[PDB]
């Protein structure tokens, strides 16, 4: 139980924003938390090397899920932060993530010629100019930040359906044999 | 331990209180500012093209002054979460 | 107490995980003193099982909240359903209020001056989508304080009063 | 570390007055943060020497007599 109960946070960092600054936070105390777990499994289980049980194979693919979840969620991190100027958007990645991903559209956007007068005329334009190429950054930055969205809303659905199918499959093939007998 | 981070949710709700959010009552600012803080311690044609200068001109100073108007209750409510 | 916490913070996960931690460092504590045997379960690993499951629900439910809170104004739209419900009605019942109550050289110095006056209007525009959203996280947020106290008190209540009326019996042979 | 004086142009005026002022305060605060925070960085720094140098002094105080003493005899 404890095993599930850890299995099931590990995917909810993918419903986790990035803006909030807390993603790495959950995946890793998570993790912190199935390590000190692993002193419990080994003080009540049986130390032997045999064979690996059942319940070992669990613990085994609950770890390597929390490894993968915290792998992915620094992959979706490093999207989510890419510089417009450094980082140029490639064009698969837009048609991949802006374009061929119309399944749930709950989104959206996809004569005074005195020195000084000419230079306060000249500042005015200048502000303006500068706003708008804040804008022009900014844009780029949320196309980034739309393509992280839509990885982590993709990769929620896969890693409870992962957390579901090997549960699933790591003790039915036993479950079922016991129900037969 | 338990108390203190009680205590610490709670004056992390004092700290991030928000004009958009919070009412700011006058007799709490007025307590925990002042009481607790010392206790502890032609000419239309020129016109036609110079309005939505004048407009846009008003538009900016206004929204510079409702910007500092909820900045300055920020940090009333941060200098509350501080006593 | 997570729940009081404002999402503006950034620090729900770091309460209610590490309190998961701390939960598993008791489960540790216990785990060289309770029975091996598989008749029944004990009733303070009822206990524990029940409070690690609430806080598990506790990082479940603040993670819905700074989804709702960290909602981007502008690649999601308010349903009007939430904006119908989250808004109007249970602020209502919960007791939260909102306090908003709803020549050639001067020709290109217009042209700049409005271009700022329509970008601080888009801004207020996008503020207004995002405190929209943000409210809906506050009161998505006091909704999940309360439930969370009321299924904290029943089942604790229930499990605590499970444990006192456990009496011996008053006769050695029934 | 000519005359066309009226009430929306002097609106107008009076709050471009306001805005400069209100950046020359904010610059003002600023600098005066960045004061404070000239401070502690310069004892971030003094104390990173200071740790660095107990850390060493610790680790070879505590050991220095018993492996001298096993080096004699
Ligand atoms: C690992 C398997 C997955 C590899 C993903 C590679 C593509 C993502 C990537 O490079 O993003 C990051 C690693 O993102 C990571 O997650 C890097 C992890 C490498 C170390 C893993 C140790 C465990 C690094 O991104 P980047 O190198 O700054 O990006 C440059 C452009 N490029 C992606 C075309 C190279
Ligand atoms: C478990 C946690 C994850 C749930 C995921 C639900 C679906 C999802 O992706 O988010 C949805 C949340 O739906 C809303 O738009 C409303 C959100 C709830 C508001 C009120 C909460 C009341 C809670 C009780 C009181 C919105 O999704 P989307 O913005 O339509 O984007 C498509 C996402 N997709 C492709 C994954 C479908
Ligand atoms: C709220 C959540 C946390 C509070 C309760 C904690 C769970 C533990 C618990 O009380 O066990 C519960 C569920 O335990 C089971 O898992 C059911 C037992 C069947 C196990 C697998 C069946 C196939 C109840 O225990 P039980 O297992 O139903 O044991 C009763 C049956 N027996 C006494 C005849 C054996
Ligand atoms: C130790 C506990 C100490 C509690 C009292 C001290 C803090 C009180 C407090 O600020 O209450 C907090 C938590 O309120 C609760 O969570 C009340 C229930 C706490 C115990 C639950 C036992 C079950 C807030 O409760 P509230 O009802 O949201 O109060 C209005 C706050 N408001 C003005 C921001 C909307
Ligand atoms: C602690 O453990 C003890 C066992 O280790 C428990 O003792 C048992 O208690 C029950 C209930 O009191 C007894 O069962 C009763 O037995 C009497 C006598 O049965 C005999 O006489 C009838 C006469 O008609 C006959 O039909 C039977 O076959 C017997 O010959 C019955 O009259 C009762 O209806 C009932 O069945 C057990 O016998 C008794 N066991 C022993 C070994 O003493 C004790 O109750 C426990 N204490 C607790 C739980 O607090």
């Amino acid at each position: 139980i404890p095993c599930l109960l850890f299995s099931f946070l590990t995917g909810l960092v993918f419903y986790l924003p990035t803006d909030s600054g807390e993603k790495m936070t959950l995946s890793i105390s998570v993790l912190l938390s199935l390590t000190v777990f692993l002193l419990v499994i080994v003080e009540l289980i049986p130390s032997t090397s045999s064979a690996v049980p059942l319940i070992g194979k669990y613990m085994l693919f609950t770890m390597v899920f929390v490894i993968a979840s915290i792998i992915i969620t620094v992959i979706v991190i490093n999207t989510h932060h890419r510089s417009p100027s450094t980082h140029v958007m490639p064009e698969w990645v837009r048609k991949v993530f802006i374009d061929t991903i119309p399944n749930i559209m709950f989104f959206s956007t996809m004569l005074i010629k005195h020195p000084e007068v000419k230079s306060a005329i000249e500042g005015i334009k200048y502000i303006a100019e500068t706003m708008k190429s804040d804008q022009e950054s900014n844009n780029a930055a949320e196309e980034w930040k739309y393509v992280a969205m839509v990885m982590d809303h993709i990769l929620l659905a896969v890693f409870m359906l992962v957390c579901i199918i090997g549960t699933l499959a790591v003790f039915a093939g036993r479950l079922i044999e016991l129900n037969q007998q | 331990v338990t108390m203190v981070v009680v205590i610490c949710v709670i004056v992390l709700n004092i700290h991030f209180r928000t004009p958009s959010t919070h009412v700011l009552s006058e007799p709490v600012k007025k307590l925990f500012l002042e009481t607790l803080p010392e206790i502890l311690h032609a000419q239309q044609e020129l016109f036609s093209e110079l309005k939505p200068a004048v407009d846009g001109a008003n538009f900016i100073v206004n929204h510079m002054k409702d910007q500092n108007n909820y900045n300055e209750e920020k940090d009333c409510w941060n200098r509350v979460a501080r006593t | 107490f997570v729940f009081y916490l404002p999402p503006d913070a950034g620090e729900k996960m770091g309460l209610s995980i590490f309190a998961l931690l701390t939960l598993t460092v008791f489960l540790l504590l216990l785990a060289d003193k309770v029975p091996e045997t598989s008749l029944s379960v004990p009733i303070i690993i009822k206990y524990l099982m029940f409070t690690m499951v609430l806080v598990t629900f506790s990082v479940i439910l603040s993670v819905v909240v700074l989804n709702l809170h960290h909602r981007s104004p502008h690649t999601h739209q308010m349903p009007l359903w939430v904006r119908q419900i989250f808004i109007h009605k249970l602020p209502l019942y919960l007791g939260l209020k909102r306090p908003k109550p709803e020549p050639p050289e001067l020709r290109e110095v217009v042209s700049s001056i409005s271009y700022i006056a329509r970008q601080l209007q888009e801004q207020e525009d996008h503020d207004v989508l995002k405190e929209d959203w943000q409210f809906v996280a506050m009161v998505v947020d006091r909704l999940f304080l309360w439930t969370f106290i009321i299924f904290t008190s029943v089942g604790t209540l229930v499990i605590f009063l499970d444990a006192t009326y456990h009496l011996p019996p008053a006769d050695p042979f029934p | 570390m000519p005359l066309i004086k009226h009430p929306e142009v002097k609106s107008a005026i009076e709050g471009i007055k306001y805005i400069a002022e209100t950046m020359k305060s904010d610059q003002e605060s600023n600098n005066a943060a960045e004061e404070w925070k000239y401070v502690a960085m310069v004892m971030d720094h003094i104390l990173l020497a200071v740790f660095m140098l107990v850390c060493i002094i610790g680790t070879l105080a505590v050991f220095a007599g018993r492996l001298i003493e096993l080096n004699q005899q």
